[PDB]
């Protein structure tokens, strides 16, 4: 008869899955009264958000998505496609490439979409995109490969006018090739086109999230932008062609090294910097404790130094099965703890601004996917061999 | 900032970039409110007697994403003055009931909003020729007044209108017939009183169904005290309006009085706190609204003057109107803001 | 050589014509002068139209199209895609769907598409759309289906950005799948994706138009929103979880059996009802007549009862081939007329506010198919043998 | 395997470019400071263009593309796919077409573009486009041939969602079937759909180009709009069908022939002109020297006469390789320079207003090809035999 797309997508939607997230955020507080011809310029508040995710592991029932979804999330509900649902929680998330992983809580039987090699795009190749566009359900819209960026992010055709990223980018042999995602954060919503991470990123992200507890990228710990802002401008910066220091983050390896806000980055390990963006893309090609020594301009300035993970991508309240932000330390040298909060949950229970766990409650946690694999195994007892740097306590 | 001064010619260029951020529940005018000011105010000595001036001063948002501009003149005008016998000016300019109601709009950010710009003769506004004596041919020192001409500013050119065009047309909430306004005021030491008139033609487009406040002519009358002496700054006026005073989108008043009343003092460390009272009441509105608050709010808010050049402040917006249809209907803001702004200017 | 969609669209195009609306409407008196900074808050008004509209029917010249296209038209011209032009007449709309039906006058050598089984859609399918997009004439696209709602709106990304809903939807094979709408009602214009009616149901309503003079769908007569509507707070509602009652319709079942503002229906034949939407579209699924037993909440109050053909639905001039809104009452009980205007031109022929015709000018006319179908065999000599309740009159 | 557009987009690619334009205009002098609540109503700004272009004349280095891109150009530089770098100049442009030539400066090793035939185009048939949409790069898109005017402007679904109107469309065979166009001048961007010259007008417009300097379009140099205009009102127009004249242009064939503002023409060689449009679009199908009698209203007037070449398609610093706003003059009676400027550079040269050239540096300059065509082969000694009339002096 026909052609048609509905015989491998059948194959394909069992692996497809909807995502609804219920979470809080902080919002200020509302001064009124309102006056709409007067243009000025704390409190939780619940919001929802809903996406789509692809199952990655059936038996471990692991779902990608993207991190703009689950992001703050107090509750995240799966539904899969046959309309069975189920409860997941948080195992990682990675905001640079808007990418999440997420785990069905008691999975019982699932299907797994299978991943193809992202390498082997060409632009002319056909592409199907699924998702979930204004809510109403799961669309699949298609198309082509556009432009294989060479980040390599993959652009497509198959996107939805005025609509939020969807998900799952496939081939026409219904493998995954992609996640769609959305570069228009803290929005959602797309340019015109569509840009999807490749499936090869997905899955190298994504394994480091499940045997780490995060990704391994580390942050030269500046911030700072281009040398057409206000600031480089209102400072006046001498020789302008490269990355403008606005500030050198506080306890970085930046900080620590020796840098100053105001110096502009010429170089990175002899190679130019022309821009932050050619730098922020450059520092995300190394993992932690490795080294690159760049060039500062203050008159003739340059150092050499280590970088250590980056504070983006961070844990909260998954890492105890229980509930209550750590992170990783260099190697496998424990788990680190960073800023504790206002309501104090984890503070409370001895838990200070530095504080790491080699202790997996009696035995060895490298890291926050063996620590978690602890606090997931044995829920009775639980004692946190934590050393914050010298103090050695053993809080329940 | 005084520029150029040379063979009798001065100009002074001028302007300010006030940082500012608006905090509301209202999220319309929520968020980044960033802006610049810039103009000139140039004069030329024709004679000792004879002085030629221009005045022009315009406004740049700042808070918008580079594919767009959003800015305006604020005044524009020529004029010539004559030592002890008075001035004339002509352009975009402020209204003469200004003369008397500016004396209450000194507040940080907020203020000033019982009228609006382009609303008659109460503010800034198109096409006024402007005559002002100030000290009555230099005989009675501090006395001024002022008799004003308001051109109409009708339906816009080129989109189909048979009747009321002008070639500088405008929506009708902005539009205004021919006016005639004069305002008297005296100064004392530190003490002054005031008062002022105004009376515009309304045009046909105004007059529709689609708007409350039908009448022949927008008329204001107002009154204004003042004491600014010893670092302490008190100010009230009160204004009776009739088909002149904006109801949000909806139109005009049939009548509205307007009370605006203000406290301020500042001390040698350069502290200026302001506590301010302001409230629009409607009255016999049509559609059923009778009578309504147009505005109601309590302004408490202080400045840090660092010098003249630069400043800080925080201005509170307490909004004592509550939220029901008619305010719904008109779109006006029943929330309350707080304003922070930081403030460099030459 | 190379595939294409050229061959098919050639055995399709000759069904697909273009639409010419001409009609007026009530737009309010504008006040000047005009103020564009300044907010604010009867003569008819003439306005053109024109959309598209497939051949239905080559031998009665039965066209398909979209009720926001023909609503309130006094003029509607069909111009064929060989370039032949033709006078309709309206024979049927319905506003809930979006779709209505005229007919040509005077065809001569037509073609008819040939209507495919929307039941057997599935979403990889292959789809077509034709339309006239910005005026500029007859444009096609493609793409597939997207979603198939499971009312089954089908949903497809063969649409256009910013243009205005098309008509046509078709398959590979050239059959008629479903008619485009436009879901941004009383706009026309699309949400991002394109919204069809599926060809089932155009082929079911549309016949109901030719054999009733419209569609059967009865109404319960009440009108309200949500439970989040300024009248649910400005009333403060119990309970808030199903449809708020804002108002009950004038000589209607609900009204007529008991029912009063402020209710919030719970369920409608034991089943839940969560929202209007739910209700609104539930009561979609019961024609004339039908009993439907729902339970109220002002304490806890429920009753039984059954509604009558619905409003929103109607004809108006088009009745007497002449030119002058009635509508059918109940089963095969004759027409009864409503609301009559103020011109009056149909008023000042005898008939009032609930005027039934039983009598087909001397014959039987239990719905205004057969009436029509009279006054368009004899147009010689008319008495209409209406009654309306006691008054038996025979007016010309 | 699976089906692609890959294996031709892989014999397209070489041929299509990108380009980059660097450039001036004439803006008006800010007004400080800047007020956003105040509604108002020269200097040299430098500006960047960017857009793409495709390979037609492998050895001449001929790259057709959009003259919205390269207007206004000081510098024009191209980018072929394999990221070789070339300098390009002007050759021809015409903004009614929005069709541009230009030549790479020294080419080496090109690859040409098939142009297929514009005439065998069908609607259903598949397209692709390629373009650059948002600067990032060089995208494609695919979709087909959604309407076929029948001037011939070709209408596609290959478009893009907010972006600028690309380049090339070509068909399943990697033939060049039109160059994609923005239909929303002195902008860019499209209207929903896409809108491309055909590949045929485009062999046609540009081969003028090369063998003329222009192309030969004759104008009848009014300048007008319709009968709805605030101007046809505020003047009263009696009889309002027709096409409105606002001005005759100066030293023009219908100023020299006769007509005056007001009239509104109502035919062109017997035929009706019911919009400027209808006009504006007839006097376009008329080469040069052509003679074409219209039917003009002011109680009954009507003339004969003979146009010449139009003004917008002209030439300015490319005739004389070296730098400095002529065009062609009637038949090949030499080459007439138009309005000079201010910076004077030519006018310097003893070029007054209405200077004609025969003289091509000693040889005969019938027109800007051939001119140009001495201009860059003897770049040592140059006497331009120019004679505005009846002067005939030889300036260097």
């Amino acid at each position: 008869q026909m052609p048609s797309l509905a015989p491998m997508l059948e194959k394909v939607m069992p692996s497809v899955v909807s995502i609804n997230v219920e979470g809080s955020t902080t919002v200020n507080t509302p001064r009124m009264p309102r006056n709409f011809q007067q243009f000025f310029g704390g409190q939780q508040q619940k919001f929802m958000a809903l996406g789509s995710g692809v199952i990655i592991d059936a038996d471990k029932g692991y779902v990608v998505t993207n991190n703009h979804v689950v992001d703050n999330a107090t509750v995240i509900k799966v539904q899969l496609s046959d309309g069975r649902k189920f409860d997941a929680k948080m195992v990682g998330k990675d905001p640079r490439s808007d990418i999440a992983l997420i785990q069905i809580q008691n999975p019982k039987n699932l299907t797994a979409i299978k991943m193809a090699d992202s390498d082997a795009l060409r632009v002319g190749d056909y592409t199907v995109a699924i998702g979930n566009p204004f809510g109403l359900g799961e669309t699949v819209t298609s198309g082509i490969v556009s432009a294989l960026g060479r980040e390599n992010f993959i652009q497509t055709d198959a996107a939805i006018n005025r609509g939020n990223s969807g998900g799952a980018l496939v081939n026409l042999n219904g493998e995954l090739i992609g996640i769609n995602t959305a570069i228009l954060a803290p929005d959602g919503g797309n340019i015109g086109i569509g840009f999807a991470i490749p499936s090869n990123m997905v899955k190298n992200l994504t394994s480091q999230m499940v045997e780490y507890g995060q990704v391994k990228r580390g942050e030269l710990g500046i911030m700072g932008t281009e040398l057409n802002s206000e600031l480089a401008k209102a400072m006046k910066v001498d020789a302008q062609r490269g990355a403008f220091v606005s500030q050198v983050l506080p306890n970085s390896s930046a900080a620590k090294a020796g840098i100053k806000a105001g110096d502009v980055i010429t170089s990175l390990n002899g190679k130019p910097i022309s821009s932050f963006a050619a730098l922020r893309a450059q520092v995300g090609t190394m993992p932690v404790g490795s080294k690159l020594t760049l060039g500062l301009l203050r008159d003739g300035k340059q150092v050499n130094v280590n970088l250590e993970l980056q504070q983006s991508s961070q844990n909260q309240v998954d890492s105890s099965s229980i509930f209550n932000e750590m992170s990783n330390k260099g190697k496998d040298q424990g788990v680190v703890v960073n800023n504790v909060k206002t309501g104090t949950p984890a503070a409370q229970i001895g838990l200070k601004k530095g504080d790491v766990i080699i202790g997996a409650n009696q035995q060895a946690v490298k890291n926050i996917a063996e620590l978690r694999k602890v606090l997931d195994s044995k829920p009775s007892v639980l004692a946190l061999n934590i050393q914050r740097g010298d103090s050695t306590i053993y809080l329940l | 900032a005084e520029v150029y001064n040379k063979d009798g010619n001065k100009l002074d260029l001028y302007g300010k970039v006030d940082g500012l951020h608006y905090f509301s529940d209202n999220k319309d005018v929520d968020g980044d409110q960033t802006y610049m000011r810039l103009g000139f105010k140039g004069e030329t000595q024709v004679t000792d007697q004879l002085t030629g001036y221009g005045q022009w001063e315009y406004q740049i948002q700042g808070n918008s994403a580079e594919n767009e501009n959003n800015s305006w003149t604020r005044v524009a005008f020529a004029g010539l003055k004559f030592q002890d016998v008075g001035s004339f000016d002509y352009g975009r300019n402020y209204g003469v009931v200004y003369d008397v109601t500016s004396w209450t709009d000194v507040l940080p950010e907020f203020g000033g909003d019982t009228y609006g710009s382009d609303n008659f003769m109460q503010q800034r506004g198109n096409g006024f020729a402007t005559y002002r004596n100030t000290d009555f041919f230099g005989l009675v020192d501090g006395l001024n007044f002022a008799v004003q001409y308001q051109g109409k500013n009708g339906n816009p050119s080129g989109e189909g209108f048979t009747s009321g065009v002008t070639n500088n047309g405008r929506d009708a909430l902005r539009q205004n017939g021919d006016g005639v306004g004069g305002s008297i005021t005296y100064d004392y030491e530190g003490f002054g009183i005031g008062g002022a008139i105004s009376s515009s033609k309304r045009t046909d487009a105004q007059n529709t169904a689609a708007y409350i406040g039908n009448g022949d002519r927008a008329e204001t009358y107002t009154g204004g005290l003042k004491y600014d002496a010893n670092n302490i700054y008190l100010a009230a006026q009160y204004t009776q309006t009739y088909n002149a005073t904006r109801v949000g989108s909806l139109g005009w008043a049939n009548k509205a009085q307007n009370f605006e009343a203000v406290a301020q003092y500042q001390f040698d460390f350069g502290l200026r706190p302001s506590l301010a009272y302001l409230q629009s009441k409607g009255k016999n509105l049509g559609r059923g609204y009778d009578d309504e608050d147009i505005l109601k709010y309590v302004d408490v808010g202080a400045t840090y003057y660092f010098n003249k050049n630069m400043s800080t402040y925080v201005d509170y917006k307490i909004n004592l109107l509550d939220d029901n249809q008619f305010t719904r209907d008109a779109g006006i803001n029943t929330d309350n803001i707080v304003a922070l702004g930081l403030v460099y200017q030459f």
